[PDB]
């Protein structure tokens, strides 16, 4: 996270770290939605042109964690993974649609002041809020600029689509939105390289709970001026998470 | 330059 | 269920320091 700040302790309590296992690196962020269900980016698995490709045994999941490097005993938990899910139709070919996946955990997590899941928006709550002008938070342990001690926190405004359009030559989709400040707007900041597959929430001041509307998914370069972050539009792509979790329980 | 996990994971 | 509630702050009815900056955005 670019020009963010420090999380509080259990601001988060959804994030998860996303660690692979040797050699022992952050991989990607990603999210917790149930006791057995983290939500992540596509990219942050497969992704042909880095030769990216992992499966369930190259990986762990780090869950209640606020300092990056450190092992919180006590604290933080660790999971092995079960099943990854990735969507039948991402395009990691031209632009990153559908830029989502499941991993389901071999044992429930068992939550905590540190380790609670976030929610997933209904039709009702994206329509609310999912606004140009409305800010979401973004949190993650990736690059400061172009890595932190702890979990970072960075709140960035919903940019218009024509906007989010104009800033880029890739062809952006319904499946995303982009989000940060403008030029003309003095604020900044940014996901970074660490980030992708983390979550972009929201606090419904309808119910006062978080919902998580967006995955960090890609960027060109960092916090640059006139350009945007992009995320995979969660509530877009939620038949599918319904549908994979469903069968798969 | 991350602490080692336990074995166990 | 449970979900976007969090024990140190929803539950216990304490405000995170930046989270009425989204509230305030929400026009
Ligand atoms: C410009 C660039 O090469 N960077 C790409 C953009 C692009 C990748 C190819 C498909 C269409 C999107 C990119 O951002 N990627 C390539 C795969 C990983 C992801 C990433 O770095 N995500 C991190 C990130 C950085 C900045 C803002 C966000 Cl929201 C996320
Ligand atoms: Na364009
Ligand atoms: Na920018």
């Amino acid at each position: 996270i670019v020009e963010g700040s420090d999380a509080e302790i259990g601001m988060s309590p959804w994030q998860v770290m996303l660690f692979r296992k040797s050699p022992q690196e952050l991989l990607c962020g990603a999210s917790l939605i149930s006791d057995r269900w983290v939500l992540t980016a596509a990219h942050c698995l497969l992704y042909p042109p880095w030769d990216k490709n992992f499966t369930e045994n190259d990986l762990l999941v780090r869950i209640g964690k606020h300092s990056r490097t450190r092992y919180e005993r006590n604290i933080e938990k660790i999971s092995m993974l079960e099943k990854i899910y990735i969507h039948p139709r991402y395009n990691w070919r031209e632009n990153l649609d559908r830029d989502i996946a499941l991993m389901k955990l071999k044992k429930p997590v068992a939550f905590s002041d540190y380790i609670h899941p976030v929610c997933l928006p209904d039709r009702e709550t994206a329509a609310s809020l999912l606004q140009a002008g409305y800010k979401g938070r973004v949190t993650g342990w990736g690059n400061l600029k172009e890595q932190p001690s702890v979990l970072q926190v960075v709140n960035l405004p919903i940019v218009e689509r024509p906007v989010c359009k104009d800033s880029t030559r890739i062809r952006i989709t319904d499946n995303m939105f982009c989000a940060g400040y403008k030029p003309d707007e003095g604020k900044r900041g940014d996901a970074c390289e660490g980030d992708s597959g983390g979550p972009f929430v929201m606090k419904s001041p309808f119910n006062n709970r978080w919902y998580q509307m967006g995955i960090v998914s890609w960027g060109e370069g960092c916090d640059r001026d006139g350009k945007y972050g992009f995320y995979t539009h969660v509530f877009r792509l939620k038949k599918w998470i319904q549908k994979v979790i469903d069968q798969f329980g | 330059d991350f602490e080692e996990i336990p074995e166990e994971y | 269920a449970d979900c976007g509630l969090r024990p140190l702050f929803e539950k216990k009815s304490l405000e995170d320091k930046t989270e009425r900056e989204l509230l305030e955005s929400y026009i």
